């Protein structure tokens, strides 16, 4: 669970917290999360222990630690907690309300208040962290990339389409391109002008993609920076190549069938170390695992008997 | 004269009323003459008719056993009223009879519809009838039982 | 219970007005007779002696016996309405059959087992034979909820126009532009839309490419009046007689006839009249009307007469339902009556 | 109108160079000149519409108020006042008793003489108007309204005087003591439980002991003070004695006899199924031909239907807010009924219910509209006070929700269908992020159909050109109603609070107390609709979809709405510069003028498609289209309440 | 008064006038009483008295009409079916001294 | 035992009267004998008295000096009377006479057996009495409850 170098781990709707492995998928151990679902997850940076976003409520629970509930819980955020981020180093997690508000949270010392916070006006989608753990970036739901600067308290806003609700973002850890992606189907590429000394910290619009038709819901690169994966709403998780942004793959869940009334969304993806094979989540209990140069289904960690949002993919020593 | 379209103002029926007769009345002089008059009144802007102003839901409303008597009821009915009646009162009378002897006293619920044109009726017809009348007019009594007497006033008064 | 009823069901050999309307009386009284129902068998005794009896029960009495039928016998009679319905259109036996089929659709019972669609396509094309609009509709919507198709689209705006409800006609065009951007032959789309200047574009398109056709010009000619053009109708007209049979002539005509009366050319609309059927109508009409310029009165106001009685059916048939469909034939009597008047004027 | 335009264009155009002391002054001079000619014209196309000028009608009343400070205006509106026909007035009486109060002083003067003639003639038109202007609580009011009552009572004093009583009593009977108990002690117990607060608490409670301290005036009462009058004395003393001493242990007994009585009434309420009128108010059983008229009877041009005998008991509906069904025998003879309506304000439903006239009125104008019956069904409302009123019933009608439920149980489809899909895929439905919501609740509209309504439409119908009517009708009349809806800004329009016509088809909407978008702010379940155009409703119209006959309906409607933006503001101009009612604004977090203000401001805005581009000026089509968009995309619809029934 | 209410309120006016005529008697009430009801109170009722007169006072206007073999009808649980009584049962569980 | 009627008919369904018309005949015989009285042919000769009058009658069952007590006094020596007269002694004892509220029932059942004729009903007993309806002490009754109302 702590021990193996591949750490997967995956939930939704169901209220378990379910961990598989990455070469078998025999199920290693459960652990419940009841009053609430399970929006987005997250291991901290030293594999110590793992973050469940709930509804009202952060939780950890032990990694390496065999079986047990709850370490710490966090309260004190009044709707859902739509994401969390953490400090490589591992002193802070920084949080995003669906109450417009991005806090951060020690984990150190116990303190049931936020350090500092980021009010907005809509709620908070994603919060992603840019590498060098200065500047973090808040999306929403009315189109709007603000990035505040944690160390000189800036925030400089950013609509690149009117009114749509960007539902996602991540930036490579190269710091070269962020991409954030949007709920009309369409995922936004930033060139880096890469403000390490100076904050500069500026954006160069580069390219447009018509990603998918329906929602885009997450996208991620992966280590090296080469790939951009970008799951979505029409079953499907298209991987974009970084030199052309044109489609190296496409994985899909489609029924191959005529009559087959949404199977279930493709949620949520992550890659692998060496980036050759990429894990993902959906909407029919499946959290899968696939190969990025073909598109061929490698493993399927089938355990959950309702749906999954959310994974937990780590790669690290 | 020249009186066109302003009937249909103060008598404003009268659409209603030549309408029946070309689904009606037997003759193509008679039929051939309704439409004479129709083209002499001239035609109506249907929004002009809508400012000068059942039987299949009648299976909608109900379950099947109760649809059956409703709609045999409201067909007797129609023809029991003056005109078609001169010869076939006493027919209708008969299934009306039959009804409610087959019925129960789940016939009670027509009583309000049949019974005061009934009532109408005898003091209205012939004699040559009057006496068949009464005699199933005693047989409606009979099967309704205690539920007739709202209408007891009438009858005796038709009695006396 | 039905060996008496086995008679009225399938004595379909019939062949004029009189001999179909005989087998629905006879088939409703058969109705009525066996009907497990005692509230409707004791209706048969009256139902004989007073038609409309039979007539306003027969919906309710066909229940009745169907209710109970057997299989074979279901189909066995379903197989005589089939029939009833397809060989020859009687106003007032496709009115009771359709009436009697609408009837069916909101009983528990079920929809009538006709010809495996539940009947939908033959049913809605004798509505529209019927000059049964709305009822058209309803079934031509039902195919429509079984995935649509363009044909099923052409139609489904015609009969909203039909209707007089454009803006519904409008409506559907908007489905096709979406799902069926590429096929696309809107020269009778154009027709039945009333944007007839664009139909004539496309029906001269098609005329240029395609050959003399009769089809294209029907159509073609039904632009031109329905725009107004008289000088150019006559033209298309002109040209086209022994190319074209005399099927298409018969339906031709009519259009024929109000155009050389359009351009006061009596001599060809006496032609054009005669090609006409007489026992329509219309054929009625232009006669009366070519008599009148004439000046023959006591003719006239025979054929004026004649077409009366031949409407009464018309009339009989719409404004059983609603005024408003019968409006069509009101503007007709109308005329009639106006006619009359231009002999008194 | 011409000079009217003239007027609003030197205005306007004037406000612009002068905003953004001889400015005001040289305006005045240049208004003057086309102001007075404007009345004196309004007044010769009002003597000659003579049963159609209550948009005209409307335009004079802008002026007056507005532009009747200056005495050349007062010259020419006096002499057509005096010279105008008197029936006239009828039709705008809302907008003069909401000005009864005017500051202006020259203004002010006019009205009454004007209102005092309508007292004259046409008596029974006013007197449940001034009744409620009556009994306000602001002073300029109170002192005017009850003024002209008084100069109105020596025409008719037997009218008044059994108006008056008939009204009071009408009250006693909308709200019981054990309701007024019931709804006091629950507030009662949230502000001490809940928010902790003591001083407030007592606020609650002891208007109702104030109430009590009168004695039992009917039998009713009687029956709760013999029943528990003693408790309630006794959780007053313990509360009172708090405020000498300031000890909890004083509270607690107090609370023990409050929950006490609380419980108890909460088990007698369910079973108040119908109220015997002489148990509640002997007077109106007592009353017998009264020549004060059946409420909103009145008509000028008919002989008067009066109330010639109330109904002996009332049937209760079971709602939030425990409607009666009261209903009067009218001197024609026949049944007339209403429902009589217990804590809400319903001058918002009676200015609304103006709007819809003039809608029909401009809809019906237009004669391409004309043909197509567009047109709202309006019912009749008489408001009584602040907290009551009485509502027209209206024949031949069931909400949605009925329609659906009896279509449901009838054909054995489980009722809660839909959410409970989305419940066993899903459990926490509730508390999900927007976009997995947005899931679940494709699936479940994926897995059913919505046919229900759709299908129950011709089920019910009989022949198939009556359901070809009724469809058509009640596409357009859903379409009118949301065009109207929107502007307006008319909130909560879950499936109960809209209703069908069994005969027509048409729709209408009921329940406008949620009303310029008091349903958008609220903070738990804000609304993010523009109307309800929900998949259930149009899966019932034509099979091809929205864009024939409702998207052409709404520009049709919105064309006539955009125009003559004028009429309309200045009837909704009504209440929002009425004090009153705007307390309704001043609740939207958790001032009032400002407030007011913003509502209007927002009215203008949507009636010059500058709505939702402030900078942009979006034209009919477009603008329309985008509302569609947002009632229909399944983000906003998957955010509303789940008893909304945004899955039907 | 909506039915619960009216049903509770009978058993009080019943009691009422009974207490006119005699005063000084337990007045047990059974209101719309199950089969199982009845036998716990007629029992009961018994062991009281003992040797001494017993009313049963039984109205029947919600029941149908009392059948040929000497059954009477009462409800079940839960108010979908006229549950029999039979009077042979009645007079056992009623004692000897009664009316 | 007592009941209400005989084993062919049915009670009646009329109106005016209750649908408890043997139980409250049986244990509130002063209130519907009143009201009994009011739908006669007899209260022709008492005008202006309707069933209102009735229904605010003043007094209680127990003050005798007061209209209602004087009725109920008056009604118990008239049904005391007509069983002394026509019973045989040994039964009039056994159910008159031994215990209270048998010997009120008992009364009271002479006024139901009365009433319930007029509506085509008879009441059963179970020691059987003859029949005391037509017996002449009722029209004593029927002249008492006329001048005291
Ligand atoms: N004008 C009317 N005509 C016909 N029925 C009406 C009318 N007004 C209300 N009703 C019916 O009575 C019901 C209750 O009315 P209404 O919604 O006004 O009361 P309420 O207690 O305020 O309910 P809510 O709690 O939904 O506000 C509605 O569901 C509707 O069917
Ligand atoms: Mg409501
Ligand atoms: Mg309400």
């Amino acid at each position: 669970v702590g021990s193996d170098p591949v750490i997967l781990a995956t939930a939704g709707y169901d209220h378990t917290v379910r961990f598989w492995q990455a070469h078998s998928g025999i199920c290693t151990r459960t652990v419940q999360h009841q009053d609430s679902q399970v929006n987005a997850l997250e291991v901290t940076p030293d594999r110590s222990m793992i973050a469940a976003a709930g509804y009202q409520h952060i939780r950890m629970y032990d990694l390496n630690s065999n079986n047990p509930n709850p370490i710490i819980s966090y309260d004190g955020v009044n709707k859902n907690i739509a994401s969390v981020g953490f400090h490589e180093d591992g002193r802070w997690m920084y949080t995003g309300g669906e109450d417009c508000t991005a806090r951060i949270w020690d984990l150190r010392s116990r303190n049931l208040q936020c350090q500092r916070i980021f009010q907005v006006n809509a709620p908070i989608n994603c919060v992603c962290l840019h590498p060098n753990q200065a500047e973090l970036i808040v999306g929403d739901q009315s189109g709007a990339i603000h990035i505040w600067d944690l160390k000189t308290d800036h925030n400089e806003q950013l609509i690149p389409e009117p009114e749509v609700s960007i539902t996602s973002a991540h930036i490579d850890p190269d710091a070269s391109y962020m991409a954030a992606v949007n709920s009309t189907g369409n995922c936004y590429v930033w060139n880096l002008t890469g403000g390490i000394g100076d904050e500069v910290t500026q954006l160069i619009p580069k390219t447009k993609i018509p990603a998918h038709t329906r929602y885009a819901l997450q996208c991620r690169f992966s280590p090296d920076s080469t790939l951009l994966a970008t799951c979505s709403a029409d079953q499907t998780c298209k991987i974009w190549r970084t030199s052309n942004f044109s489609l190296m793959t496409e994985l899909s869940i489609k029924s191959g069938n005529p009559g087959e009334s949404s199977r279930g969304w493709m949620w949520g993806c992550a890659f692998s170390g060496d980036s050759q094979y990429i894990v993902t989540a959906s909407s029919d209990n499946l959290a899968r695992l696939w190969c990025v140069e073909t598109g061929e289904i490698k493993r399927e960690y089938g355990g959950h008997q309702k749906a999954v949002v959310c994974l937990a993919f780590n790669d690290s020593v | 004269t020249g009186y066109v379209v302003e009937p249909y103002r103060k008598y404003p029926t009268l659409l209603e009323v030549l309408l029946n007769f070309l689904k009606t009345e037997q003759n193509q002089g008679t039929r051939r003459e309704a439409i004479r008059v129709l083209g002499l009144l001239g035609a109506l802007d249907p929004y002009k008719h809508k400012v000068n102003i059942e039987m299949l839901v009648n299976m909608g409303n109900l379950p099947l056993d109760e649809f059956y008597p409703a709609v045999s009821m409201v067909a007797l009915m129609r023809i029991f009223r003056d005109q078609s009646l001169s010869h076939h009162h006493t027919m209708v009378v008969q299934a009306i009879t039959f009804i409610f002897k087959s019925l129960g006293l789940k016939c009670v619920q027509f009583l309000p519809q049949v019974m005061p044109t009934f009532l109408n009726v005898i003091r209205v017809c012939d004699g040559a009838i009057r006496e068949f009348l009464f005699q199933q007019l005693g047989m409606l009594v009979s099967f309704v039982k205690s539920h007739i007497r709202p209408y007891m006033d009438e009858i005796v008064t038709l009695m006396r | 219970s039905t060996i008496n009823l086995q008679k009225a069901w399938g004595a379909a050999r019939r062949v004029s007005k009189d001999d179909w309307l005989e087998w629905l009386r006879r088939l409703s009284l058969e109705l009525l007779k066996d009907s497990s129902s005692p509230s409707l068998r004791s209706c048969w005794a009256l139902a004989q002696a007073y038609n409309p009896m039979a007539r306003d029960l027969f919906n309710a009495a066909f229940v009745s016996c169907w209710s109970e039928l057997n299989e074979d016998q279901q189909d066995e009679l379903i197989r005589s309405i089939e029939l009833a319905l397809t060989s020859q259109d009687i106003a007032e036996v496709t009115q009771t059959l359709l009436n009697l089929a609408e009837f069916m659709e909101h009983s528990d019972k079920g929809p009538l087992p006709l010809r495996d669609d539940n009947g939908i396509v033959l049913l809605g094309e004798r509505a529209a034979k019927c000059r049964a609009y709305a009822k058209a509709l309803h079934y031509k919507e039902l195919e429509f909820q079984k995935g649509p198709t363009p044909a099923i689209l052409e139609s489904l705006i015609s009969i909203n126009n039909k209707l007089q409800q454009p803006e519904a006609a409008a409506g559907v065009l908007e489905y096709a532009m979406k799902h069926f951007g590429e096929l696309e032959i809107q020269a009778t789309w154009y027709e039945k839309l009333h944007e007839w200047e664009d139909a004539l574009v496309a029906y001269d398109k098609k005329m240029d490419t395609n050959k003399d056709d009769p089809e294209l010009m029907l159509g073609r000619m039904r632009c031109l009046e329905a725009l107004g053009e008289w000088g150019q109708l006559h033209q298309q007209c002109c040209e086209k007689w022994t190319l074209v049979n005399d099927e298409t002539q018969a339906k031709m005509a009519r259009m024929a006839a109000a155009a050389a009366w359009g351009l006061g050319q009596w001599d060809s609309m006496e032609e054009y009249t005669c090609m006409i059927p007489r026992d329509t109508h219309d054929g009625a009409f232009y006669r009366a009307v070519l008599a009148l310029h004439q000046d023959l009165f006591s003719l006239a106001q025979q054929c004026i007469d004649k077409a009366r009685d031949l409407l009464d059916a018309e009339l009989t048939a719409m404004a059983g339902e609603s005024y408003s469909r019968a409006y069509g034939a009101m503007v007709s009597c109308h005329m009639l009556s106006e006619l009359e008047e231009v002999i008194q004027y | 109108v011409m000079n009217f335009e003239a007027v609003l264009h030197y205005k306007h155009q004037n406000q612009a160079r002068d905003e953004k002391k001889k400015v005001t002054e040289d305006l005045s001079k240049t208004l003057l000149m086309y102001t007075v000619p404007a009345v004196q014209g309004f007044f010769r196309s009002i003597s000659l519409s003579r049963g159609n000028n209550l948009q005209d009608t409307l335009r004079v009343l802008t002026l007056w108020f507005d532009y009747g400070h200056w005495p050349d205006v007062n010259e020419a509106l006096v002499e057509g006042v005096k010279a105008i026909q008197i029936d006239t007035w009828l039709q705008v009486i809302p907008q003069l008793i909401a000005r009864i109060d005017t500051p202006r002083p020259l203004v002010g003067r006019l009205i009454h003489q004007l209102l005092t003639d309508i007292g004259r003639y046409h008596p029974q038109a006013l007197i449940y108007p001034l009744t409620v202007a009556s009994k306000s609580t602001t002073t300029a009011r109170h002192n005017a309204a009850n003024k002209i009552l008084k100069n109105m009572c020596e025409h008719s004093n037997t009218l008044v005087q059994q108006a008056m009583m008939v009204s009071e009593e009408l009250i006693r009977v909308a709200i019981l003591w054990h309701e007024m108990w019931h709804e006091g002690l629950e507030e009662a117990s949230r502000l001490y439980f809940g928010e902790r607060n003591v001083k407030g608490m007592f606020e609650v409670l002891e208007p109702l002991h104030a109430m009590m301290e009168r004695g039992p005036q009917t039998l009713k009462e009687t029956s709760f003070n013999q029943a528990y009058g003693r408790d309630l004395m006794e959780a007053q003393e313990w509360c009172r004695k708090y405020m000498k001493s300031g000890n909890v242990k004083d509270l607690t007994q107090a609370w023990d006899l409050y929950y006490h009585v609380f419980r108890r009434i909460s088990k007698q309420l369910p079973q108040l199924t119908s109220l015997e009128l002489q148990y509640v108010s002997p007077k109106l059983l007592m009353c017998r031909d009264l020549e004060l008229a059946v409420p909103g009877t009145y008509d000028p041009n008919q002989p008067i239907i009066r109330i010639q005998s109330i109904a002996p008991s009332l049937q209760v509906i079971t709602s939030k807010q425990r409607p009666r069904k009261l209903t009067l025998m009218g001197s024609n003879g026949h049944e007339f009924v209403f429902l009589l309506k217990g804590h809400e304000d319903l001058r918002q439903d009676e200015r609304v219910m103006q709007l819809f006239g003039l809608v029909n009125t401009l809809l019906a104008n237009d004669p391409t509209s004309l043909r197509k019956n567009l047109s709202i069904q309006r019912y009749a409302v008489i408001p009584l006070s602040t907290n009551s009123g009485l509502i027209g019933w209206v024949p031949h009608c069931d909400t949605l929700h009925a329609l659906i439920r009896d279509y449901r149980e009838k054909k054995k489809i489980l009722l809660n269908i839909e959410h409970r899909i989305m419940l066993r895929m899903a459990p926490d439905y509730d508390h999900l992020t927007l976009m997995q919501k947005v899931e679940v609740f494709e699936h479940a509209v994926n897995n059913t159909a919505g046919d229900d309504l759709a299908k129950l439409l011709w089920l019910k119908s009989p022949s198939s050109e009556v359901w070809f009517d009724r469809r058509t009708n009640y596409t357009r009349s859903l379409a009118v109603m949301s065009m109207v809806g929107y502007i307006l800004g008319l909130g909560d329009r879950h499936p109960s609070n809209l209703m069908l016509d069994r005969l027509s088809g048409k729709i209408l909407h009921i329940d406008f107390g949620d009303c310029f978008e008091v349903a958008m702010t609220r903070e738990k379940f804000p609304e993010k609709i523009p109307f309800r155009l929900t998949r259930m409703l149009t899966n019932a119209m034509e099979v091809t979809g929205l864009d024939g006959n409702y998207r052409i309906t709404c520009h049709t409607v919105m064309e006539v709405l955009r125009e003559h933006k004028d009429s309309v503001m200045a009837v909704l101009e009504a209440f929002v510069y009425d004090p009153l009612l705007n307390w309704r604004l001043m609740d939207t977090n958790t001032a009032l003028n400002k407030k007011a203000i913003q509502i209007i401001n927002r009215v203008r805005d949507k009636l010059t498609g500058r709505d939702f581009s402030h900078d942009d000026t979006l034209d009919v089509p477009t603008q329309v289209e985008l509302l569609i968009k947002q009632a229909t995309s399944h983000e906003n619809l998957c955010q509303c309440y789940i008893g909304w029934c945004p899955f039907w | 008064m909506g039915p619960q209410k009216a049903l509770e309120t009978i058993g009080a006016n019943l009691q009422k006038q009974y207490e006119n005529w005699q005063p000084r008697a337990r007045y047990k009430q059974s209101l719309d009483p199950t089969v199982d009801e009845v036998k716990k109170l007629c029992t009961s009722l018994r062991r009281n008295a003992k040797e001494e007169r017993v009313l049963f006072h039984y109205n029947g206007h919600g029941v149908p009409r009392p059948t040929v073999n000497g059954e009477v009808w009462v409800f079940n649980k839960n108010y979908t079916q006229y549950i029999p009584l039979s009077i042979y049962d009645l007079q056992t569980w009623m004692g000897s001294p009664s009316i | 035992q007592l009941a209400a009627c005989e084993a062919t008919e049915l009670l009646p369904m009329i109106p005016d009267l209750p649908a408890d018309l043997f139980t409250s005949c049986l244990t509130t015989p002063i209130k519907i004998a009143l009201r009994w009285f009011c739908m006669q042919k007899c209260v022709s000769l008492v005008p202006g008295v309707t069933l209102d009058l009735i229904e605010k009658i003043p007094g209680r069952l127990n003050d005798r000096r007061t209209p209602l007590g004087e009725l109920n006094w008056i009604f118990t020596a008239i049904t005391d009377t007509i069983a002394w007269n026509v019973l045989p002694r040994d039964l009039f004892q056994k159910l008159f006479r031994q215990d209270l509220l048998v010997a009120s029932l008992f009364r009271n059942f002479l006024l139901a057996e009365r009433i319930m004729r007029s509506y085509n009903c008879t009441p059963v007993s179970s020691p059987r009495l003859p029949p005391t309806y037509m017996h002449a002490m009722w029209q004593a009754w029927d002249l008492a409850v006329d001048i005291c109302l």
